[PDB]
């Protein structure tokens, strides 16, 4: 009803193709699909290891294993980005 | 002729309808004459500051009246025996028996005993004396003044925010998540760690000493070394007497779980660690959106890109960004649905996990707080669907929303509504049929024949959280489990103690009566949703009235043609679902209250045997617990439950008076009023006095609203009188 | 054309259903018609009156009251000679019905269509389109 | 006053005008329909909003459409 | 038998009352000979 | 003064035979409150045989009224000038119906 | 316990809040 | 046993239910002479009460703390006679009624006057249809797949929105 503002640099992300354009990856638009797929497997293994090593949680957990355990959900978004980049020819 | 200055159509009405409609349309700023969008958002902003101030004046009033007239300092000495005082009574209609009957609380004047729980909340958060309750009342009066001045200030020409400011979604979300949600939760951890934790342990900490009194003996050195577990060391002992130094630990952040053994409330170090965790989480979440420095997300980009490639959602969320931002009704509906779910979470989690010291032994307070917040929940949820209907009528543009999630919801509106009709009918037929089966068989002297279905799925959920009553041996209930082993070193020992002990409302035992009532609540939630969803989806049109959008949200009917179009507006489905909201919160609060009063006696089996048929609900809950309430006055005297005894009848009257507006309709009343107009004009000594506004009968929509208000007010006042007086009179 | 104030009125024994102070301070309606007979009709405001043979004059508080008598006089006694007037307290007499000498149900030249919309009703604009703009919902 | 509209789906059946108790509607010449006539509303100030015209309308969606609006002494049906 | 009396017995209320009385009658008879069937016996 | 009136017995079907309560007199049935027992004692019936004869008299009257309705609609239906005899109808309903009704009942 | 002077301070601050409420209500009303 | 319940055959509360239910009837039987019609009626009621409790005890039902049978309806096969098997009997009869009524409304649409067939039912044809319901799952699934159950979305009247 009035012009709705968006932050500067907002671009069009609506897609009907096989994969969205790489611009939906934001800062990760130029990363290769191999680099996401390898980062995804690396993040899944190190995140799963770091998660697994502190499953009995103590009052003294290792802070590096806690922070490294966040790589498991991050790996999900990484392999989705790997799929998007392979289907954009990157 | 000038009262609705925002409406020339009402200001030229010569009838009494002008006063009513000007009063009822006053806050619908979008419909006011010559309303721009700038002025709409700026008046909503200033009136939101007025609501902020009203809330602060209400809280300052509760604090002032307890500091002045309450027995807070007597109550904090002995919180399980003293009854909290809300405010004093000065009523020149009282008799001397009434004055004597209300002189409880250990004071020399008549008083109302508080059911709001504010004593337990102020005790738990640090307040000890009347001076600090009063200081809180003063500070809230200052804050109310600050927000009233802010409301006036943001109406001044240089300080008027633009529409570009009001629709900056990313900056508002960043600040409300990281500042309003996250930093104030972090600041609330600071209040607990710095004030509430030391004063729960006997050590007074105020503004006079809080910069020279360390919350921890080590003191901000373990935090700045990564030795964070030193803040959990030496927790409060199980011998701790709340408010005192005996049994006290030094920890300020724990994850003990369960309940403080004396106060039977959550550990305050658990609550301080909760708000620290949830604070950091919300602060991190408030860095999500791009504002001025090139990092973050654009909400437009996120919504546009979330269209599944399978095409099952159509265009997905393309154009939903604009619709939400431009539509204040879509935002209100999201806000109210979200808020309604939370105040339902508030009601469910505050009775099962109480945070306040010595509450959950204040059975009247627990009943009043649960009932209060569930009724607020039903109102907010119904209003969310109401403003979704108002969104569809007023703010929804189909061309701007082509093949979206919103268009495709309207495209299958009949599949949604007919399947809600099915599930409502399904549940209603069977739940009522099983209840009637049980009633008929128990009546015929055969209780064994009753169809009693165990709530196994919910019992499995209880067992999965560690309840050992049902012998499921699932997850936490099984000692040798991955889930059990994981939490063993942290929260499981306390939680298992809390859940397995039968002294608390945590995962209360569930049986066949619980199953039947849950299915009744499912029928009620589905039926209220059916009416509300039918109203929202058919708001813009139907086969009966295709151009319903052109008439608005609240119109009486389209006349007697096409078979009859009474209650055809989307407002009228709000109206009809308001009864179903009242009925469902009735079923919820009746269930909660009956299950709890039976547990509080030590007679939970009385609910277990009588809740499976409806005469058990009638005789053993309504009739059995009415007796302290309806004997609040009698020909042999009166006691302090007389006020609830009078309010209970008052609720029955208002409720029944609502029936007059809902059953009897306009044409009868306009024909009465025209004979009264004749009589006034023909009566000598009385025709010297003339009305300025022609007396008319109430409108069709107005009378539906008046009957709904009377019905609802009677519902609330009747149940509030019952839930408070039956629990007070019984104490159990 | 103008209302002849001297037209005799039908024989009515009076009623409480007649007009009130708003007729003498806001507006009054009058209906005249010619009857071939001395016949009883029913008042819109109450009981029965007798219309006189020749010309009759009535004073009602509503235009629907006038048009209700007009239909009773046209369906039961076949009078098509009814003229409905709105009389202001100022004394101005406003002729109303039939407005141009021909009944509204019959076409007449020189009638300009008011309220006519060039499209069908399903082509009305949605309220969101017409929100915060003066543009009308009929296209 | 109320606002009364006539849409071009009007077949000129004259029924809404006959239904009108308040002489709001009348017939004007129109070449759009076979009857050579369309309803018109030059007297919506007398419209009480009874919607009898809508009932008499034989079109699938009433060509005559009453939209209840500002109330007056005339549109409220007040004999006082 | 008369065709108009048979067409009357084919009317919706007669068939509804007869069919639901027959339905009620075999529920009653099944609960007479085999009462208290809370479960399918197995 | 001790036996409670009961003229309705239920069948034992779904446990509903609990409604055959102990009303007294070696009897189980639903207690009836229409006051028929007091009417019959006022009439002087003093026997169930005479109640069977009254049931047959009611059955014969029910057959005669359904016959009379059929006869007076389909065989011999009175004309309007018959029904518009308010003087004759009042003479007969005062004298014949109410008057011989009271006279025969008093007898 | 609360002094009469303390109650009077609360009444002063609530009067200031009343005046600011009047000023906001007049501004919102225009 | 399941959900902390006890089998009804060894629960003491079911046994005291049976004993109390028989004592209520025996004290009603204690006010009648042996051969009288009320005493005979009351004794048959006692026999029915004992048969009900005897059958329930040996049925594998689980009783609560209240001594009343409880139904386990989570899907387990040791308790399928309380909901899963009675439910299958219901769905067969309900789908029978639905298939039979649907077949009759489709017949009645192809009539000379379709609405007389719904207030004056063609009883021989409707009885042909009530006989059709015994194989409704196959008849209805073949109907579904052959494009004769579901009509397309563009053949259904909908509101403008
Ligand atoms: C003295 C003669 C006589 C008697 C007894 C009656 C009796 C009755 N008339 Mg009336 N009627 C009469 C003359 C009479 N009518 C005449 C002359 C006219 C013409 C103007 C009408 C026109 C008339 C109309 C238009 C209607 C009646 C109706 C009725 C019935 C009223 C309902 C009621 O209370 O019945 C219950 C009381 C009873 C006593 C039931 C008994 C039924 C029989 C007919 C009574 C007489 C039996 C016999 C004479 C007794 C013999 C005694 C013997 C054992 C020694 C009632 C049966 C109304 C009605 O219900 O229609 C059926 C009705 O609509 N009557
Ligand atoms: C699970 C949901 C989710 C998903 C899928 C994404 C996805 C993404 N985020 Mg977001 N983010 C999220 C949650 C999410 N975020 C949350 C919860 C926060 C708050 C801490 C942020 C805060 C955030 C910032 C501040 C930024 C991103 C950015 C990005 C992009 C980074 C690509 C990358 O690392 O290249 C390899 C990518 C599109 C960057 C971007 O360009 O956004 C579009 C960026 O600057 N994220
Ligand atoms: C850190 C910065 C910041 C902060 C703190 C706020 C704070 C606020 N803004 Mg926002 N705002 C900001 C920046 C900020 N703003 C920016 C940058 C913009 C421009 C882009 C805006 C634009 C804006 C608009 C346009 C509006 C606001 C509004 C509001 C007020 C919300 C109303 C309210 O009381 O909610 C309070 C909410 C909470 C305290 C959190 C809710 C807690 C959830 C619901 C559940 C938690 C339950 C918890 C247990 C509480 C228990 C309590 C106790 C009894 C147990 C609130 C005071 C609105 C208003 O009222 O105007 C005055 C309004 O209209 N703001
Ligand atoms: C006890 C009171 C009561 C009851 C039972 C109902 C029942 C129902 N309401 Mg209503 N309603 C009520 C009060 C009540 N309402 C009030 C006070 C209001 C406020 C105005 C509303 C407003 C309202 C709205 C606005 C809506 C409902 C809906 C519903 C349905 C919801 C349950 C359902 O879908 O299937 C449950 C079905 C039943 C409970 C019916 C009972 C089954 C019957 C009794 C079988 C008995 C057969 C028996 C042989 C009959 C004997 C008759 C004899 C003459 C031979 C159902 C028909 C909704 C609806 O229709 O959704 C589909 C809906 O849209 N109600
Ligand atoms: C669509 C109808 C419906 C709805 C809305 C609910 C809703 C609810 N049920 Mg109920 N329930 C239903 C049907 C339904 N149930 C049926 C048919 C059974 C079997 C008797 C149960 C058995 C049951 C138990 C044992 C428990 C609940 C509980 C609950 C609550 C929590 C969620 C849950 O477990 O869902 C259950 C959801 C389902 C079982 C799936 C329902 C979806 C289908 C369409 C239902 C129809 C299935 C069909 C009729 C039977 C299959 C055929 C079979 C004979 C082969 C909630 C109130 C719990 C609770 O809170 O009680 C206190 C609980 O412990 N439900
Ligand atoms: C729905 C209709 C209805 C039903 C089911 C009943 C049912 C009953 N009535 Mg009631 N009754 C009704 C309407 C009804 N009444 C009306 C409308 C009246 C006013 C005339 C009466 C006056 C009435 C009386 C006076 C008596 C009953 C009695 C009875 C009971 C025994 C039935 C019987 O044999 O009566 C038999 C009736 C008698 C044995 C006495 C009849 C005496 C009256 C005065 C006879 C008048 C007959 C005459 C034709 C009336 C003409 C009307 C007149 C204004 C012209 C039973 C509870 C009796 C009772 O309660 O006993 C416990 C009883 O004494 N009824
Ligand atoms: C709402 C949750 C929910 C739902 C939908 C179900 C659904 C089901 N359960 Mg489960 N169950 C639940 C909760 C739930 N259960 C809980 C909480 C418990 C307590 C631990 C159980 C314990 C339980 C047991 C012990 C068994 C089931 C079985 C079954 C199945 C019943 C018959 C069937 O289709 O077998 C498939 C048969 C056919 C498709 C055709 C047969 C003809 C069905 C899939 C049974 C099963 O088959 O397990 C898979 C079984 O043995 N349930
Ligand atoms: C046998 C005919 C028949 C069939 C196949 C259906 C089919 C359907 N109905 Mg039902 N319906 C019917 C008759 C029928 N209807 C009648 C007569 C009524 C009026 C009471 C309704 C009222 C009704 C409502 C109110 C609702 C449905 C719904 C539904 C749908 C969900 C299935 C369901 O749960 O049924 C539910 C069935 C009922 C609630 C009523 C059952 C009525 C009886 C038992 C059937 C009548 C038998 C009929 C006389 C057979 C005569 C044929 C004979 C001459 C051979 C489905 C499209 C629901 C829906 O839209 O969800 C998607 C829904 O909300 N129907
Ligand atoms: C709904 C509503 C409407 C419009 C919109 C809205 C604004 C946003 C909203 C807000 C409504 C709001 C926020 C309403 C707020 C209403 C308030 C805060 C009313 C407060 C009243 C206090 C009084 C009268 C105290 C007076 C004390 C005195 C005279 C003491 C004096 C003195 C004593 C003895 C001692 C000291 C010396 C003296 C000076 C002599
Ligand atoms: C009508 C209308 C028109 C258009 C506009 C409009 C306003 C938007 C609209 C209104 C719509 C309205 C009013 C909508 C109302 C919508 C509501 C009330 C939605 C409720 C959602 C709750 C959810 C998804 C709970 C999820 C819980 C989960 C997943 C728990 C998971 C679990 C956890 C974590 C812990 C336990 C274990 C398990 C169980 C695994
Ligand atoms: S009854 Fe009242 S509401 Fe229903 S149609 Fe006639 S006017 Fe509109
Ligand atoms: S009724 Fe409908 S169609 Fe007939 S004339 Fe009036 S408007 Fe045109
Ligand atoms: S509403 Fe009544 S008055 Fe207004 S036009 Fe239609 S008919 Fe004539």
């Amino acid at each position: 009803f009035s012009p709705v503002p968006s932050p500067e640099g907002t671009k069009e992300t609506y897609w009907e193709t096989k994969a969205p354009s790489s611009d939906v990856l934001g800062i990760g638009a130029g990363v290769s699909s191999g680099n996401f797929a390898a980062a995804s497997v690396f993040a899944a293994l190190v995140g799963g290891y770091c998660t697994g090593q502190v499953i009995p949680l103590t009052v003294e957990p290792n802070p590096l294993f806690l922070a490294g355990s966040f790589l498991l959900p991050y790996s999900w978004a990484l392999h989705v980005a790997a799929w998007i980049q392979k289907n954009n020819g990157k | 002729t000038k009262f609705p200055k925002f409406s020339q159509a009402l200001a030229q009405d010569p009838a009494t309808r002008r006063i009513w409609y000007g009063l009822a349309t006053a806050h619908d700023l979008e419909s006011h004459d010559g309303m721009t969008e700038e002025n709409l958002y700026q008046k909503i902003f200033a009136s939101h500051f007025g609501h902020l101030a009203v809330i602060f004046l209400w809280t300052s009033g509760n604090l002032f009246h307890v500091a002045w007239q309450g027995n807070f300092e007597q109550w904090v000495l002995n919180p399980l025996k003293v009854k909290p005082i809300a405010h004093a009574i000065w009523d020149p209609h009282f008799g001397q028996p009434a004055v004597k009957a209300f002189t409880k609380g250990g004071v020399s004047y008549p008083v109302n005993i508080a059911t709001s729980g504010v004593y337990h909340w102020w005790y738990t958060i640090g307040m000890r004396s009347n001076t600090d309750l009063y200081a809180g009342s003063l500070f809230l009066l200052f804050l109310a003044g600050v927000f009233l001045f802010a409301g006036w200030l943001h109406l001044q020409p240089k300080f008027r925010p633009g529409l570009s400011w009001f629709k900056n979604n990313e900056s508002r979300l960043n600040h409300h998540l990281s500042g309003l949600f996250g930093f104030s939760s972090l600041a609330w951890s600071a209040h607990l760690i710095h004030v509430a934790i030391p004063e729960a342990r006997g050590q007074h900490v105020c503004w006079d000493n809080f910069t020279k009194v360390a919350p921890h003996p080590a003191g901000l050195q373990p935090f700045f070394t990564g030795n964070w577990g030193a803040y959990a060391a030496s927790p409060d002992t199980t011998n701790h007497i709340f408010g005192t130094s005996e049994g006290a630990g030094t920890a300020i952040l724990t994850f003990l779980g369960g309940f403080h053994p004396q106060t039977q409330a959550l550990w305050l170090t658990d609550i301080a660690h909760h708000h620290l965790a949830i604070g950091v989480v919300f602060i991190f979440a408030g860095h999500m959106y791009r504002t001025n420095w090139g990092i973050g997300h654009s909400l437009k980009e996120i919504l546009d890109a979330h269209r599944p490639p399978g095409g099952r959602l159509g265009a997905g969320h393309k154009g939903i960004f604009e619709t939400l931002t431009n539509s204040l009704h879509f935002q209100l509906g999201l806000a109210l649905a979200s808020l309604g779910v939370i105040t339902s979470l508030v009601a469910q989690h505050m009775y099962a996990l109480p945070s306040y010291a010595f509450i959950a032994k204040d059975y009247v307070t627990q009943s009043a707080l649960y009932t209060h917040h569930q009724y607020i929940a039903g109102f907010l949820m119904v209003g969310a669907f109401a403003h979704g209907a108002i969104f569809f009528v007023r703010d929804y543009d189909p061309e701007q929303n082509k093949n979206n999630v919103l268009a495709r919801i309207l495209d299958h509106k009949e599949a949604i509504i007919s399947h809600l009709s099915w599930v409502s009918l399904f549940l209603g037929f069977h739940t009522l049929g099983i209840y009637v089966h049980n009633d008929v068989v128990v009546a015929f002297g055969t209780p064994e024949k009753q169809i009693l279905v165990e709530p196994v799925f919910a019992q499995w959920i209880q067992a999965s959280s560690g309840k050992a009553l049902y012998g499921f041996d699932v997850l936490l209930s099984s000692t040798n489990s991955v889930a059990a082993n994981a939490s063993s070193n942290i929260w499981l020992p306390g939680w298992l103690e809390a859940i397995n002990s039968g002294k608390n409302s945590l995962f209360l035992p569930i049986g066949p009566g619980d199953f039947l009532i849950h299915h009744a609540i499912a029928l009620a939630l589905h039926t209220t949703t059916l009416i509300l969803v039918k109203g929202a989806l058919d708001a813009r049109g139907s086969k009966l009235m295709p151009d319903k959008k052109d008439f608005g949200y609240a119109f009486p009917c389209d006349g007697p043609g096409r078979g009859g179009t009474c209650d055809i507006s989307a407002w009228d489905a709000f109206y009809l679902s308001m009864f179903w909201m009242l009925n469902t919160i009735g079923w919820v609060t009746f269930y909660w209250h009956w299950k709890h009063i039976t547990i509080w006696q030590g007679n939970a089996g009385q609910f277990n045997e009588s809740s499976t048929y409806i005469m058990g609900w009638l005789r053993d809950y309504l009739w059995l617990n009415s007796s302290p309430l309806i004997n609040g006055y009698n020909p042999f005297g009166m006691n302090s439950l007389s006020v609830w005894s009078w309010m209970f009848l008052f609720g029955h009257l208002i409720w029944a008076t609502g029936f007059m507006f809902l059953i009897s309709w306009r044409g009868y009343w306009q024909e009465l009023i025209e004979t009264l107009v004749w009589a006034h004009e023909r009566t000598p000594l009385a025709n010297l006095v003339r009305w300025k506004d022609k007396p008319v009968a109430l409108s069709i929509v107005q009378a539906r609203l008046v009957g709904l208000i009377h019905f609802t007010a009677g519902y609330i006042f009747t149940y509030a009188a019952f839930v408070i007086a039956s629990t007070t009179g019984k104490f159990g | 054309e103008t209302l002849n104030l001297q037209i005799p009125s039908p024989t009515f024994e009076g009623s409480t259903g007649g007009w009130l102070r708003a007729a003498e301070v806001e507006e009054k309606y009058a209906i005249t018609w010619t009857s071939p007979k001395e016949q009883v009709f029913e008042m819109p405001t109450g009981g029965a009156a007798i219309m006189r043979q020749g010309e009759n004059l009535l004073y009602l508080a509503r235009k629907e009251q006038c048009l209700a008598l007009a239909t009773q006089v046209k369906n039961s006694f076949k009078i098509t000679d009814y003229k409905v007037y709105r009389i202001f307290p100022s004394g101005e007499v406003q002729y109303l019905h039939p407005k141009d000498g021909v009944f509204p149900e019959k076409v007449n030249a020189g009638r300009v269509g008011v309220g006519n919309v060039s499209h069908s009703i399903g082509k009305n604009l949605n309220p969101a389109q017409i929100k915060f703009t003066s543009k009308s919902f009929n296209g | 006053s109320h606002s009364v509209k006539v849409y071009d789906t009007c077949i000129g059946c004259t029924q809404c005008v006959r239904a009108c108790p308040c002489d709001v509607l009348e017939m004007v010449s129109w070449d759009g329909c076979k009857a050579g006539q369309i309803a018109s509303a030059p007297r919506t100030e007398d419209c009480i909003g009874c919607k009898r015209c809508e009932t008499a309308c034989p079109t699938d969606f009433l060509s005559v459409r009453v939209y209840l609006g500002g109330e007056t002494t005339r549109s409220m049906g007040l004999a006082y | 038998m008369d065709s108009n009396f048979l067409k009357y017995l084919s009317t919706a209320p007669v068939l509804f009352t007869v069919w639901l009385s027959f339905t009620a009658s075999f529920i009653i008879e099944a609960n007479r000979f085999f009462p208290d069937m809370l479960y399918f016996p197995m | 003064t001790a036996v409670k009136p009961s003229a309705q017995v239920v069948w034992p079907i779904v446990g509903q035979e609990v409604l055959n309560g102990d009303v007294g007199g070696g009897f189980q049935g639903v207690q009836v409150t229409s006051g028929f027992f007091q009417i019959w004692r006022s009439s002087g019936i003093t026997s169930e045989v005479e109640l069977y004869w009254c049931a047959l008299a009611g059955l014969i009257m029910s057959g005669l009224m359904i016959f009379a309705g059929w006869f007076h609609y389909h065989k011999a239906a009175p004309k309007l000038e018959w029904f518009q005899n308010a003087e004759s109808m009042l003479n007969h309903h005062l004298s014949g119906l109410l008057g011989l009704g009271c006279l025969s009942w008093a007898g | 316990m609360i002094s009469d002077t303390q109650i009077f301070i609360a009444l002063i601050l609530a009067l200031v809040s009343l005046v600011l409420a009047i000023r906001l209500g007049r501004a919102l009303y225009q | 046993d399941v959900a902390g319940l006890t089998p009804c055959g060894e629960s003491k509360e079911f046994a005291r239910r049976l004993d109390g239910s028989v004592k209520k009837l025996q004290t009603r039987l204690s006010k009648y002479e042996a051969g009288t019609p009320p005493a005979l009626a009351l004794q048959k009621q006692i026999d029915k009460t004992k048969n009900r409790f005897d059958r329930y005890g040996k049925a594998g039902l689980l009783c609560g703390t209240d001594g009343l049978p409880h139904l386990i309806t989570d899907g387990r096969w040791t308790h399928s006679g309380e909901f899963v098997i009675p439910g299958l009997l219901f769905l067969y009869v309900a789908g029978w009624i639905g298939w039979v009524g649907r077949s009759y409304v489709l017949f009645a649409r192809t009539a000379d006057k379709p609405t007389e067939k719904e207030i004056i039912i063609d009883v021989p044809v409707a009885l042909s249809f009530v006989s059709t319901g015994f194989i409704w799952p196959f008849s209805a699934f073949k109907e579904f797949t052959s494009g004769n159950l579901i009509v397309p979305a563009d053949e259904i009247t909908v509101s403008p929105r």
